[PDB]
């Protein structure tokens, strides 16, 4: 865990994964702003905004 | 260089159970009232537990918590009539279950068919308690009835019941103790249904024709986790009609009344789903025969395997086991109409030849029948 | 597969909002009821309270002190020093408002 | 002995999505503070419950700012009275219910909070009795403090006719005959059982549609995983 | 075509199926709470507390 | 039992398609209602009979029950 | 034929786990405390079950319940002080328990030293709870100041405090809400321990040799449940002991006065089994960052497997880390008598220093000092 | 109403103040606690009611 996983190999991985990741990532943001009603961020969403 | 799945300890547990599990492919609707009701146990559990934030079973506050959680607690109604509307539709699954037991031969499977007799007692045992918890009138005076009657046992009787009470009469201990058992029973519930499911899948599912099918099993995950599903969104919406369209159709009215130990209500019935046992408890002027017979009405289903003389498993074939078995159901529909009805003339002798019919099918009829209709088929 | 997957993405769509709504019911069951939030969550005062007068109240279950120190009192308060205090606290900075201090009448000692 | 039971009427709450009438629910307290409360008590509906409902924030406080009410001891260890607030519940009338019963003929008025979800038959019970006095008939003798009323079981009630034409001014002008204020009372009543009704209904139909959407989706997805078993094709090749 | 387009942008990868799960959820809570609470304000007009409360 | 040692089979072949080549209602109205109306002649005789006597023991019960409280001249 | 004990499938399951496991023949009394605490869990079931027939957990009858189930209730006083010695005793056999691990190396059965640490959290999150329900001064502001700790989480500190309150500070629903979660708390305590034994099953107990001990397996029942008798019984004399002779030894006075939130105690300190963190929170000034540190003295154990850096895997034959960890254990009592102080001279920089020694120790000191002893091993 | 009777074996023991204001009334802003755990609810039990009574 320090720098046998520490390659050119390792590296392609990381950029093959990254959209996926950031992808992921997105659907988390989303389902957390969505689920908790953040207004904060949610106040912007130009026709969700009409429930607040 | 393996599957999770399958090489993890607690994965592959979970994977032979409800993943990999070969099931029958042809298994019916009828199946599905299994998972419907682990899923009406978690509901009860989830609910309850939410309940059990704002309860409190003091004899001075509990009707007053529950009209607190049904008044002023966020969403504390919605809570409540969830819970005391999957009660009934966990009874309601707990009774297409057996029936199905009953009809496709599943009691053949005796370990599993014994866990279930035992989840049935403790199912019951637990709504009864549950029930006493809101302290209304209903509440208090069929835990007075219900009580009394371990009374009928003989020498030890008046001793029991007033240890449970842990008093003179159903007061103050009784609802507390009541609490505490109503928490903890369905846990033991829990623990009872998965070695239920381990004794299960010692030989897997029986199947609607009672014929062996290893030659046609299926994978569970695809296909009966979809099909669960789909019959719990059916239960679901059931539920819903009732918990938000009429949440007091399966209830009575004189449970909005507080307790009053001084003034009995002119009708004392018990839920619905024990109505067929108090009518056949109703059904014998003897009080420690009448409580015999009422639990014999559930410890007849530990005979079901040793009044098995059909030489097929299932009723698919059997016509006049087909027959005899709906018998069975509108004799027990009739007791629950009676069980709900006063003593009085017509159903007094109704209810007592309902009872008779009850157990002179278990008992007689079926196995006759049965070998009657080995005969037809020459052997 | 589109006509599949399409199914199946409006069967979650749906499924989603059916949880989102049940879960949203048993966190709020667990938030303040409707008793808590209106009870000491709020208590308005009226102009009844007087100068330099405590007139006093049960909220929080906590008595409340509400007087109206005239002048002096305040001007009294910064003239008492802070150092000196066994608790160093500004008179001004303990009334936001200097005219009237409000404190939750209970002695802070047994 | 066979009972009289009360006809359905047509409440508009009675519809499966129908919520009630608010207006009928606020003449409908008005009923109960001006009429019932002298002798029955709501234990479980406070003032701030009528918020939102029937009236205002202010009106409500007004309403309870109308009655007095009694308040923890004071320094003195003295009780007191104070000006009613939006928190406190409604007044009870009598002290204990040994005062209750001595205040009537030795009867008990019941709380009114459930009695609509307390009783057989709920609101069209409680317009029957309020609407259903008449003299007994033939054969029929009721001690005093008394009055027949074939809807309440034995026949024979304790309380008298509460209400009546001109019994209250209501607020908007309605005509207060006995008819008009029973069906607003019964409507108040079944609110003050049920405070959830009109929710519990946008709720069901919410459900109705959610699973008009869903029962059908997921039967499709069953379906599409199970199409591969249910149009399969055997067949048996022995040597 | 529409669902063939459907399934190659927002489909194929589930990451991006649970986007468009995510994003659409969003947008039918809005939708379907404003249609279904129109519905049901139409069923009771005059009858709500909305409906009456401007008078008080 | 896990897939694999469940049972001999011999000369059982078996055709599938995959679901998204198939679809997931066929016929679902004109063969499916035949079906239905099939199963529930098939099983009517043995089903409704019992019920019928329930609905007339219930008939019969209430009615009886109700003309026991009428009054009798006597 | 076949012997039931190994076919049956329940029996085979309890065969596996406690009659043929194959166990090491060495393994010593510090081995004894696994099954000290499913005795001691056992056992707060049944008192608490006992306890919760009688007590309310409404706060105008909470303390009053606790009087009345120690002064009428028959035996109640036994109960209730079994119940909260028996609490203390779970702590002491899970702190002995927890430090075999961590000398013996333990840790390096990853999955149930990481169950382990969830069982340590339920348990602590178990006994704070259960700590408030009688309501008296501590329970109140205990409760008090630990749940107001939470604050100190950014953005949402209030609001999650306000959401367990249920309201605006501690109160009649945290006191309800705290009574149905210690209810249900310890049945998935006993849960986590069951999945606790299955993976410690996988590969079966670690030795104090630190060494693989297959070729010297001997069966459990008959050594280890003998053991295991005598260890519990040496377990029970100590809890009736501290239950009949010294009650309050391990309380505190101020919990047999009714909560009062006008007037505060002038120490408000948690359970002796919290101080050790109740002082390492208290050495930072900062809120956050004292609350990070209490957490952290508790995750620091999912550490251990990573901190590894000896070539043996316990404490047996290293002079050295045994130094260090009796160190350790030494700090630990310094933190309990520092968190039972006031914060004031000198109890502060000595709480300090031993935060910061605690820390030092298992994530600097024990490693370099295990690679010091690697090399002087010359390997 | 509310009467007055002679006491009984499972009546508690008396109450001098109807309420805690009335307590404090009586005794210059002082509550005077209840005494039913008042040895336990002290560090020190007996030994420190002796030598405070003393
Ligand atoms: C036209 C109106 C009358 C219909 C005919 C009724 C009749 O006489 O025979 C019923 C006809 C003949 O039954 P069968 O095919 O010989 O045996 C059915 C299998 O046992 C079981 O076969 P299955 O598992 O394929 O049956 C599924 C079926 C039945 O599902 C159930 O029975 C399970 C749900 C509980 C009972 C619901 C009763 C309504 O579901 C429905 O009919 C209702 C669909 C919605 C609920 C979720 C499923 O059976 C059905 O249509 C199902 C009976 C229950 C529904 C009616
Ligand atoms: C009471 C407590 C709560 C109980 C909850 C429910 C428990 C059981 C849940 C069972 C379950 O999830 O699925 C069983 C069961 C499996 O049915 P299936 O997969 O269509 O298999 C039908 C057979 O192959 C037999 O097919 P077939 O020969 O009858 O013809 C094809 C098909 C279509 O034909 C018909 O059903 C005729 C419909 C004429 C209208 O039949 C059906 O769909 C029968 C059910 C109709 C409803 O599902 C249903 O019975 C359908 C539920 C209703 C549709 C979804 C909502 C719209
Ligand atoms: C003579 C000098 C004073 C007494 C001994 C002082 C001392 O440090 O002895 C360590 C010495 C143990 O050194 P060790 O053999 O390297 O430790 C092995 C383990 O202690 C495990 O050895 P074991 O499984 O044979 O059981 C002995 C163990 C038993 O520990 C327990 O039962 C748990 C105690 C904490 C709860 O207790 C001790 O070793 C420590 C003393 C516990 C309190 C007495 O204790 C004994 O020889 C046994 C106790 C003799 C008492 C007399
Ligand atoms: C961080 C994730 C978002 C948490 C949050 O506050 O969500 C907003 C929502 C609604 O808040 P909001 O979006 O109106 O404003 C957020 C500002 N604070 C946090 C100060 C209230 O929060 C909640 O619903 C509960 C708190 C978070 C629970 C997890
Ligand atoms: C009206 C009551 C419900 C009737 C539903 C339809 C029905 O019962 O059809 C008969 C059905 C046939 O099922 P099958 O396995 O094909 O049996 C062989 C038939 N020749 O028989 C069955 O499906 C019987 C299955 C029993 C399911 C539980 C019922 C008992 C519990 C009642 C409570
Ligand atoms: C304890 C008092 C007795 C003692 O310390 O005995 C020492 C003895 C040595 O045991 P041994 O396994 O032989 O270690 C190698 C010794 N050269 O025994 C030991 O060193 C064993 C003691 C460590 C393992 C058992 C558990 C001890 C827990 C102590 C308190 C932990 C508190 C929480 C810590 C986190
Ligand atoms: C706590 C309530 C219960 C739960 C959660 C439960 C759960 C299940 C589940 C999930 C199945 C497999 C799916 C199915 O075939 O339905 C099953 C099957 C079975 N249950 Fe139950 N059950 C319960 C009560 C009972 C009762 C009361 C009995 C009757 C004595 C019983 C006897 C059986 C039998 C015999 C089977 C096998 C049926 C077959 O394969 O044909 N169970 N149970
Ligand atoms: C086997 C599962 C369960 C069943 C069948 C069951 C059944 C019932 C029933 C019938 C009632 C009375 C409902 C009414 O008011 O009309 C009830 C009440 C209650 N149950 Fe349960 N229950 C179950 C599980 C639980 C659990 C696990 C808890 C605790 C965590 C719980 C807590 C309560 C409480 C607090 C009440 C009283 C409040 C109320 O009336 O709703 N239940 N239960
Ligand atoms: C609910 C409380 C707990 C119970 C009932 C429990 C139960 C047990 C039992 C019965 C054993 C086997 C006997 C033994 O070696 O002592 C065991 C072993 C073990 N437990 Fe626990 N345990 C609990 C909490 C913990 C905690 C807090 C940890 C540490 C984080 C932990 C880590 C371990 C480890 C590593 C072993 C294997 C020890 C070895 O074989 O050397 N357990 N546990
Ligand atoms: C994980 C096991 C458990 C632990 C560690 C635990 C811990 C505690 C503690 C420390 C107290 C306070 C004792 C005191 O008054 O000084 C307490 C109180 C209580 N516990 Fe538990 N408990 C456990 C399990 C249970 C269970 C399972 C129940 C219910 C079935 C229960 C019911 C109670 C009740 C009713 C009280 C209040 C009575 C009293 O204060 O003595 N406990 N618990
Ligand atoms: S602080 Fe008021 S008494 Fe010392």
């Amino acid at each position: 865990m320090l720098s046998r996983f520490l390659g050119p190999r390792y590296r392609e991985l990381a950029r093959n994964w990254i959209p996926t990741a950031s992808m992921w990532g997105a659907v988390g943001a989303v389902g957390l702003v969505w689920a908790t009603d953040w207004r904060l961020i949610l106040d912007w969403v130009p026709y969700i905004n009409g429930k607040f | 260089m393996t599957n999770i799945r399958k090489s993890h300890p607690l994965m592959k547990i979970i994977n032979n159970a409800f993943i990999d599990l070969p099931a029958p492919s042809n298994i019916s609707s009828w199946w599905n009232f299994g998972s419907l009701l682990g899923i009406c146990l978690i509901l009860q559990i989830l609910t309850g537990l939410f309940l059990a934030m704002h309860y409190t079973s003091d004899t001075t506050t509990a009707f007053s918590s529950v009209t607190h959680i049904c008044r002023d607690v966020n969403y504390g109604w919605v809570i409540r009539y969830l819970h005391a509307n999957g009660a009934s539709m966990f009874f309601i699954c707990l009774f297409i279950h057996v029936g199905r037991g009953l009809y496709y031969g599943s009691y053949m499977f005796l370990e599993t068919w014994n866990i279930g007799v035992v989840l049935l007692f403790t199912v019951m045992a637990t709504a009864f308690m549950g029930y006493v918890l809101p302290w209304g009138q209903m509440s208090f005076w069929g835990a007075t009835v219900i009580t009394n009657l371990l009374s009928a046992i003989p020498y030890i009787g008046t001793d029991l019941v007033e240890w449970i009470w842990g008093g003179f009469s159903v007061d103050k201990a009784t609802l507390t103790r009541f609490f505490a058992f109503h928490f903890i029973l369905p846990f033991i519930i829990t623990a009872l249904a998965a070695v239920h499911l381990l004794f299960l899948h010692e030989t897997g599912s029986n199947n609607p024709t009672g014929i062996s099918s290893d030659m046609d099993k299926i994978p569970f995950h695809p296909y009966y986790t979809i099909k669960d599903i789909l019959g719990a969104l059916f239960m679901m919406l059931i539920l819903l009609i009732l918990v938000l369209f009429s949440p007091d159709l399966l209830g009575d009215p004189d449970n909005y009344t507080p307790a009053n130990p001084l003034n009995t209500p002119p009708h004392i019935k018990p839920e619905w789903y024990f109505l067929f046992a108090y009518a056949i408890l109703r059904s014998i002027p003897n009080k420690l025969g009448g409580v015999l017979a009422l639990v014999a009405s559930i410890l007849i289903l530990i005979l079901m395997p040793m009044l098995h003389t059909s030489k097929q498993r299932s009723m698919m074939f059997r016509p006049l086991s087909q027959c005899l078995f709906w018998m069975l159901v509108a004799d027990l529909i009739t007791l629950t109409w009676i069980g709900g009805q006063p003593v009085e003339h017509p159903f007094i002798i109704i209810g007592q030849l309902a009872s008779i019919l009850y157990f002179l099918i278990i008992l007689v009829l079926m196995p006759i029948t049965s070998i009657i209709e080995n005969n037809l088929l020459k052997w | 597969k589109g006509f599949s997957y399409l199914i199946t993405a409006t069967t979650t769509v749906g499924v989603a909002y059916a949880a989102k709504n049940a879960v949203s019911q048993f966190v709020s069951s667990m938030s303040a009821s409707a008793d808590v939030l209106a009870m000491s969550k709020i208590e308005i005062k009226l102009s009844d309270i007087p100068e330099g007068k405590n007139m006093a109240f049960k909220w929080r279950g906590k008595p409340l002190f509400v007087r109206h120190r005239t002048k002096k009192e305040i001007d009294q308060e910064a003239a008492v020093e802070v150092s000196q205090l066994r608790d160093p606290q500004h008179d001004l900075e303990r009334v936001k408002k200097p005219e009237w201090v409000i404190l939750i009448g209970v002695c802070t000692h047994l | 002995d066979l009972e009289l039971h009360a006809p359905s009427y047509p409440w508009s709450h009675r519809g499966l999505l129908s919520s009630l009438d608010h207006t009928s629910i606020r003449r409908g307290f008005q009923v109960y503070k001006q009429v019932c409360s002298s002798c029955h008590s709501m234990d479980y509906v406070a003032y701030r419950h009528l918020v939102g409902v029937c009236y205002t924030e202010e009106e409500a406080k007004a309403l309870a700012e109308e009655v007095e009410v009694q308040d923890g001891p004071n320094e003195d260890g003295e009780m007191f009275m104070r000006p009613g607030k939006l928190s406190d519940y409604f007044p009870k009338p009598y002290p204990n219910p040994e005062a209750a019963r001595a205040a009537n003929n030795g009867a008990l008025p019941p709380d009114l909070s459930y009695i609509v979800r307390a009783r057989h038959g709920g609101e069209d019970y409680v317009f029957s009795l309020l609407t259903g006095y008449c003299e007994p008939p033939t054969g029929v003798s009721l001690r005093e403090g008394l009055y027949f009323n074939p809807y309440f079981p034995g026949q024979a009630i304790a309380m008298a006719p509460p209400i009546y034409n001109e019994v209250l001014e209501f607020d908007d002008g309605t005509p207060a005959t006995m008819s008009q204020v029973a069906k607003d009372v019964c409507t108040f009543l079944r609110w003050a059982s049920e405070p959830e009704h009109d929710h519990r209904k946008r709720m069901g139909l919410k459900m109705l549609m959610m699973m008009g959407l869903l029962l059908p989706l997921v039967y499709a997805m069953k379906r599409h995983k199970w199409s591969v078993l249910k149009s399969r094709k055997l067949a048996y090749r022995p040597p | 075509t529409l669902t063939a387009r459907l399934y190659s942008l927002l489909f194929r990868r589930t990451s991006t199926f649970a986007l468009t799960i995510a994003v659409g959820a969003l947008f039918f809570e809005r939708a379907f709470d404003q249609g279904a609470d129109a519905i049901y304000e139409h069923i009771n007009q005059g009858k709500l507390w909305k409906h009456i409360k401007h008078k008080y | 039992r896990e897939f694999g040692h469940l049972t001999r089979m011999r000369h059982v072949i078996t055709y599938s398609l995959s679901p998204f080549e198939q679809r997931a209602f066929p016929h679902y109205f004109t063969k499916g209602i035949p079906n239905v109306l099939r199963r529930t002649r098939a099983c009517i005789l043995r089903v409704a009979p019992p019920f019928v006597v329930f609905y007339l023991v219930y008939t019969w019960g209430t009615q009886e029950f109700e003309k026991s409280k009428r009054k009798n001249p006597a």
